[PDB]
RNA sequence: ACUGAACUCCUCACACCCAAUUGGACCAAUCUAUCACCCUAUAGAAGAACUAAUGUUAGUAUAAGUAACAUGAAAACAUUCU
């Protein structure tokens, strides 16, 4: 018989657990905002060829951005919601080129996770994560797995790997998945106008693999390559990121920096463990911006 | 169907009129529905001379005796399954009451000997004479399964029974058979069964309430 | 040595089991009836001495014998695996009723007299392990508590949480096997025969048989391990199903010997709890 | 046709001796001529193959199929009569050991096609057999764990013989 | 063929050959009827040749039944205790006379497929091959890139 | 693909969508107990508590008025409207209907449902009801609470 | 396209037993505590809900005598009273229903 | 140098690997003659032998539980509504 959290609880003690676990919801939260205080791992300053974690951030929609120049940028706003770094594997255990650290965000019922993810969520001292994601790192970038991970992470004028979910656009046909041209309408064409034509040749009397046929579109992991950073919003945690990000509204991506050889030493002057406010250092101020970005609330552009 | 009425009832509704017919040859019996008199267990002479009239040779006397061995081989022939046996010892009608229940399954009736002699009690008479003996003997059962597994009663002990059996006699071929056997109602309850028993009530539709 | 003492305790249980059957009139019949919501009105002709409210539940269907747990006899709460006496009334009592007062506490005492065979066959042969009895605490304090007397070579001596976790390895060890609990109603001089050796379970016999104007006291055993009560208890073992025994507290007035007080908490398996209900409710069975 | 299955609850076994455990009550039913096919029975008899009765009329009060109304008229007919005719004293003690389908015997219609042409369509009959046997239902056969696996391998070596030698 | 009909090793009844030899034959058991063709030459192997083969071996009881049947049989049971019956049915006096000294012959085992053509029961003398013989010991026992 | 679509589709078409619902929800307003398919059901039950603040609205209000002319196929239930059941639900600001399961259909099998409106004349329905607190795992979680509350 | 062979008894008994064509053991089952019949979770018991649906069909016979032809239905809330009810202070200006029967365990 | 056939030798036994065609030795079952009598013998006879004709007829498979087929709604099953 399978049961759930909610099966034999009385009508006084269901608003009582649920009051009572998103207070142990938000207590462990709150005494994570400190990791100076406790015993962090050592902050390393940054060498060549050093890479360091990245994020994860709820996708929350698009809103247009302006440069100086005055040319509209389309703009997704990432929120990154209760992103900890939860556990740390060196080279010697992962047996790949790097270590990694492992990194969860936006907090989950702990009643509807299985029990062997709930024990290690205990261990750690949080709440469970929905996405959990594995950033490849070197041993100078090595976060104490408990610490929570903010949106100052990056900075304006960075460039951004993001890599989510698609849309998930069901069994499709060969027309919508992979843009062919179709038979024409009229002049007969009795039962063909979005069916694939030929799928190969007669003499091989098969079809080879990798061919493109009606199947499944979408809901694969992609990835969005080089997106810049236009400004950061540090009160509700927001990554502004240029452009279109894989992925529906309300989406968990995956952020971190980009992989592209033009943009691979330009974390000279980026905060290299991550962002720390404990640092107290020159806080920084509501919203970060780019140099060319219109900031609302600066006058009306001109020319001249 | 359940009764004669509603066979009727509903061959008159379906249409089927079903003819009443006459036949020459008509069902010959040799038993009765039962008992003719009654006894009820706590001067029958005339039915001792109608007895007398058409056999002419039987004694009253020596009746008991041959009770008893209608009886005890009417009672073996239960350990054997013997029917042809059976029919010439027991009446029909009761041989469907000591058959039919006890089909499938297997008995060890044995007799031990008794403990009174047995003494007819009342006599009385296309005419069927009837004569009732009172048996006070000592017997042993056990019934079985199937499956063979013990249901009824155990087999080294010996119990007391008193027992009235009617007997009957067709009065050209017939001989005296066991035809009944009385059970008064001051009789001690029989022994407990082996097993235990669930009793349901009544089947209740969602609109009948139990009151 | 323990293991004589399990091989003199049980036989003289048996024989005490097979007395009691042996006084039985030779199947008489006793007639019961079925009091409740469901299922009204319907009778069981059963065995005297022999037949237990499980016969009863077993003839009705298989949801009486694994979702009802006590019974009701005569308004008063009966073992399922308790023989009857004589013409009554049942109710099979569930762990979800209404109003599942005396059910709760029949599970109570049960889940503490399986941590007193964990508690007496954890130590090794050198130790000296003595149980005093179990206290009747009620369900809203949040353990089910056990009194046990340990050597005087273990005064100072606390267990870790490896300690306990490997009690209740022991506690899941006998939940694995199923064992009924073997329910006797026995006179208060064979139980003073039977529990000869244990002067803190001899005074209890002497608070049970005073209590009741009778000499009778119930006594139990789950398996090879025979323990008093105070009133019912549970049918099998397979019925906990979470089980922890969760803290060891040692008594403040203990000049003579260390009364030690041990906690646990458990629940059916009708009705078990999720990973963090759970562990909420060990933290406060530490107590 | 053959009817050897309404036989077989009259087979009488001897008297059983004290020193041999208790025989268990075997009874075996069935019903014939449903109007339903047998091989959608087939899903489900082989659905309460091994389950006790209780267990078996819970999953058949809430499946969708026709059979499910069928095999539970059936099943609580065979529960009846073990109670009654073949001595079982408690209704719950029963399991299902066999739950078979066989065919029955079939009518042909004609079924009209698109043009001249036509096709022979049968109406479906079935059977449905059950045996219930009194007692516990035995427990279902769990994986043979890695240690059953490791002993089967050593000895299937340890068998292994010099082949076409001396 | 093989892979279809059972089969079995050589082999003996009791070491039928180590101590004395025992003939294995214990009855032959004839059925023969007085009027009937197919009889001609069993009625012929009973008047002439039982006598003689019934003082050949001492061992062998042999029964003549004479019934009236249609096919003549002979039943030889041996002493493990098979059964192989078979039938005279219109054979003649040379031919019934080799049937039956072939049933004397041979012992009781099955005439199914002998899958070797030998049985040793102690087939080493010196020692059946292991890996380790034909394989030199090295100082103190030492594995190949063991140093000590 | 119908991220999004929040609208069943029934009937032959979109009119007999509501023609469907418009009978289902006539039907309910006279009667205050209605089976039909569990999807028919959860589609009237947007419309059936819309409908009830469309009576809170007030009878003499003109777009109110032509809302229940359309939506009750028989006038008679209109005066059940503006002066039974808007009246009853007063206080409350939403919620007025309780949809259950029933065994399904037993003609083709099909997955049904029970709506009626909340305080009726009827016979209530078998509600499930939630664990009782007396039980165990009500008890145990009974003293956490009453601990939990001296934690102040 | 027709087969080009027949399929066997060893192909086709793999197609139709595996446990994707098999029927699911479903767990829902439980016991109504109000009539011991067996019913799933998340789903109404069958017993008890024609226990309700036929005393509605009762009650809803009355109203239709009551109100008497169609398009009659009052703007009046309305009361069922079984036997040996009075009406009380907020069943004042309240369609009653007489019934005949005993006002049931689970009516209230 | 070894391997390597149905060649050749070896132990035993031999009428026992071609299409069409041709020669020969046997024979299942049936009926008849006479025997036989848990199923046969010698002969006489003939509707005298079926892994194959898009063979004929009956049964049952496969494709297949597939293609296809059906009942407007609520209800007091009086009625009303679309
Ligand atoms: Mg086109
Ligand atoms: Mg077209
Ligand atoms: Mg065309
Ligand atoms: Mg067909
Ligand atoms: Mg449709
Ligand atoms: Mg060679
Ligand atoms: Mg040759
Ligand atoms: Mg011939
Ligand atoms: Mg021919
Ligand atoms: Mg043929
Ligand atoms: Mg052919
Ligand atoms: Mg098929
Ligand atoms: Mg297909
Ligand atoms: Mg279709
Ligand atoms: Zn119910």
């Amino acid at each position: 018989s399978g049961t759930w959290w909610d099966e034999h609880l009385s009508e006084e003690n269901v608003p009582f657990i649920k009051q009572l676990v998103s207070d142990e919801d938000k207590a462990q939260l709150a005494s994570k905002l400190c990791p100076l205080k406790d015993e962090p791992w050592p902050i390393h300053p940054w060498e060549p060829g050093s890479f360091r974690v990245g994020l994860i951030a709820l996708k929350l929609g698009m809103m247009p951005l302006w440069t100086k120049d005055g040319q509209k940028h389309v703009v997704t706003l990432l929120q990154v919601q209760d992103c900890h770094v939860l556990k740390y594997t060196s080279k010697e255990n992962c047996n790949g080129k790097m270590a990694t650290l492992s990194v969860g965000g936006k907090t989950v019922s702990r009643f509807r996770k299985a029990t062997s993810i709930l024990e290690f969520y205990r261990e750690l001292g949080l709440p469970p994560k929905q996405t959990v994601k594995i950033f490849n790192i070197t041993d100078n970038a090595a976060i104490k797995p408990g610490t929570p991970l903010y949106a100052a992470h990056f900075r304006p004028g960075q460039y951004v790997d993001v890599t989510a979910k698609t849309i998930g656009k069901g069994f499709q046909g060969v027309m919508k998945r992979w843009g062919f041209k179709g038979q024409p309408a009229t002049h007969g064409q009795t039962k063909t106008h979005r069916r694939p034509g030929a799928v190969a040749t007669g003499d091989i009397g098969r079809v080879w693999p990798g061919t493109k046929m009606p199947g499944k579109m979408g809901n694969i992991y992609r990835t969005e390559y080089g997106l810049k950073v236009w400004r950061i919003n540090t009160k509700h945690n927001i990554i502004y990121v240029n452009g279109s990000v894989p992925g529906h509204k309300n989406c968990l991506v995956k952020v971190k920096d980009s992989k592209l050889p033009a943009y691979k030493d330009l974390g000279k002057n980026l905060p290299f463990p991550t962002y720390f406010p404990d640092g107290d250092e020159e806080e920084l101020p509501e919203d970060l911006y780019d140099e060319n970005v219109c900031q609302p609330g600066a006058p009306s552009i001109t020319f001249a | 169907f359940k009764t004669e009425k509603e066979f009727m009832q509903h061959a008159r509704k379906a249409g089927l009129v079903i003819p009443p017919e006459k036949s020459d040859r008509s069902i010959h019996l040799a038993c009765t529905a039962g008992i003719f008199d009654a006894y009820v267990p706590p001067a029958s002479q005339v039915s001792i001379r109608r007895i007398k009239d058409y056999d002419a040779n039987f004694k009253i006397k020596d009746f008991p005796e041959k009770a008893k061995d209608i009886f005890i081989e009417a009672h073996l022939c239960l350990n054997n399954s013997d029917h042809d046996r059976l029919h010439t010892l027991v009446t029909e009608h009761c041989f469907p009451d000591m058959t039919w229940d006890i089909k499938y399954k297997t008995v060890r009736w044995s007799f031990v000997e008794s403990l009174e002699p047995s003494h007819v009690v009342q006599v009385r008479c296309n005419v069927y004479g009837q004569i009732t003996v009172r048996m006070h003997t000592r017997q042993t059962l056990a019934i079985y399964d199937r499956f063979g597994r013990l249901m009824y009663g155990q087999e080294d002990v010996p119990k007391d029974v008193l027992e009235y059996v009617v007997f009957e006699k067709q009065l050209p071929y017939g001989s005296w058979r066991m035809h009944t056997k009385i059970v008064p109602p001051w009789a001690p309850p029989k022994q407990p069964i082996l097993k235990t028993v669930m009793i349901p009530g009544p089947q209740l539709k969602p609109e009948e309430e139990y009151e | 040595s323990p293991t004589e003492l399990t091989e003199m305790r049980n036989d003289l249980f048996n024989k005490e089991k097979a007395r009691q059957l042996s006084l039985t009139p030779r199947t008489e019949k006793i007639e019961v009836k079925h009091v409740g919501k469901t299922d009204p009105g319907t009778v069981f002709v059963m065995n005297k001495n022999i037949s237990t409210p499980y016969s009863c539940a077993m003839h009705l269907s298989e949801w009486y014998c694994r979702k009802s747990i006590l019974a009701l006899v005569d308004g008063q709460p009966w073992d399922m695996y308790k023989p009857l006496t004589k013409s009554c009334e049942i109710k099979f009592l569930t762990f979800k009723d209404c109003d599942p007062g005396e059910v709760n506490k029949a599970y109570w005492r049960s889940c503490a007299m399986m941590m007193g065979c964990v508690i007496e066959r954890a130590f090794k042969d050198e130790y000296m392990v003595n149980l005093v009895r179990a206290p009747e605490v009620p369900v809203i304090s949040g353990a089910f508590c056990y009194d046990v007397v340990l050597d005087s070579k273990l005064d100072e001596w606390m267990p870790t949480k490896e300690n306990l976790r490997s009690f209740t390895k022991d506690a899941h060890a006998l939940i694995y096997k199923d064992l009924p609990f073997e329910t006797l109603e026995v006179e208060a001089k064979v139980a003073l025969e039977i529990f000869q050796h244990s002067k803190y379970k001899v005074d209890f016999i002497e608070e049970k048989a005073s209590q009741n104007p009778e000499r009778i006291v119930k006594l139990h055993r789950i398996g090879d391990f025979i323990d008093v009560s105070e009133g019912p208890l549970i049918p099998r073992t397979s019925i906990c199903f979470q089980y922890e025994v969760s803290a060891v507290h040692n008594l403040q007035p203990t000049q003579p010997s260390l009364i030690r007080r041990f906690q646990g908490v458990s629940l059916p398996v009708h009705l078990r709890a999720h990973f963090t209900i759970w562990d909420k409710l060990l933290e406060r069975s530490r107590k | 046709i053959s009817r050897k299955w309404e036989k077989k609850n009259k087979i009488v076994y001897p008297p059983q001796l004290p020193g041999e455990p208790r025989r268990p009550a075997e009874i075996y039913h069935c019903r014939r001529q449903i109007k339903y096919s047998k091989d959608k029975m087939w899903y489900l008899a082989k659905l309460i193959r091994g389950m006790s009765i209780d267990q078996a009329l819970a999953q058949l009060e809430f499946n969708d199929k026709k059979g499910a109304k069928i095999i539970k008229e059936v099943l609580l007919e065979a529960q009846d009569m073990a109670v009654r005719d073949h001595n079982v004293e408690f209704r719950s003690n029963l399991y299902i050991a066999e739950s078979t389908s066989g065919r029955g015997q079939c009518l042909k219609r004609i079924r009209y096609h698109g043009r001249g042409r036509f096709g022979i369509m049968e109406k479906v009959y079935c059977h449905y057999f059950v045996k219930l046997v009194e007692g516990p239902p035995p427990p279902p056969e769990p994986p043979k764990t890695a240690v059953a696996h490791a002993k089967e391998y050593i000895q299937q070596l340890r068998s292994r013989t010099i082949v076409h030698t001396l | 063929t093989a892979r279809g009909t059972p089969s079995r090793f050589l082999a003996s009844v009791l070491h039928n050959g180590l101590g004395r030899y025992v003939q294995q034959l214990q009855r032959l058991s004839f059925s023969v009827s007085r009027d009937g063709a197919s009889s001609r030459g069993a009625r012929e192997f009973v008047e002439r040749e039982v006598i003689d083969f019934a003082r050949r071996n001492p061992g062998v009881v042999i029964y003549v039944n004479s019934r009236p049947c249609c096919v003549p049989r002979v039943v030889a049971e041996y002493l493990n205790g098979a059964v192989r019956e078979e039938s005279i049915h219109c054979k003649s006096v040379e031919e019934i006379s080799t049937l039956v000294q072939k049933l004397a012959d041979q012992s009781g085992l099955d005439v199914i497929r002998i899958r070797k053509p030998f049985h040793t029961d102690n087939p080493s003398i010196q020692g059946q091959w292991h890996p380790f013989t034909n394989k030199p010991t090295t100082f103190r026992g030492l594995r190949p890139r063991e140093v000590q | 693909i119908s991220h999004g679509r929040v609208f069943r589709r029934m009937g032959l078409g979109p009119e007999s969508r509501i023609h469907l619902l418009r009978n289902l929800l006539t039907g309910l307003v006279r009667h205050e107990r209605i089976e039909a398919p569990w999807a028919r059901v959860d589609e009237m039950r947007g419309y059936a508590e819309k409908l009830i603040d469309y009576g809170k609205l007030g009878d003499t209000n003109e777009r109110a008025m032509r809302m229940a002319d359309f939506w009750l196929t028989e006038k008679d239930l209109i005066p059940k409207l503006f002066q039974v059941l808007a009246p009853r639900y007063k206080d409350q600001t939403g919620g007025y209907t309780r949809m259950l399961q029933i065994p399904n259909r037993s003609l083709d099998r099909a997955k049904m449902a029970v709506i009626e409106y909340k305080g009726n004349c009827l016979p209530p329905l078998p509600l499930p009801r939630r664990d009782s607190h007396l039980t165990l795992l009500n008890q145990l979680l009974q003293g956490l609470r009453q601990d939990l509350r001296q934690s102040q | 396209a027709a087969p080009k062979n027949r399929r066997t008894i060893e192909v086709n008994r793999c197609r139709r037993r595996n446990p994707q064509k098999l029927i699911k053991v479903k767990n829902n089952i439980d016991v109504c505590p109000e009539c011991g019949h067996l019913k799933q979770k998340h789903v109404l018991c069958a017993y008890c809900y024609e226990k309700v649906c036929k005393e509605t069909a009762e009650i809803r016979r009355q109203i239709g005598k009551q109100e008497g032809g169609p398009f009659k239905a009052p703007t009046i809330e309305t009361v069922v009273l079984y036997t040996g009810e009075t009406p009380s202070e907020q069943d004042q200006g309240k369609r009653i229903i007489e019934r005949d029967r005993k006002r049931p365990s689970w009516f209230t």
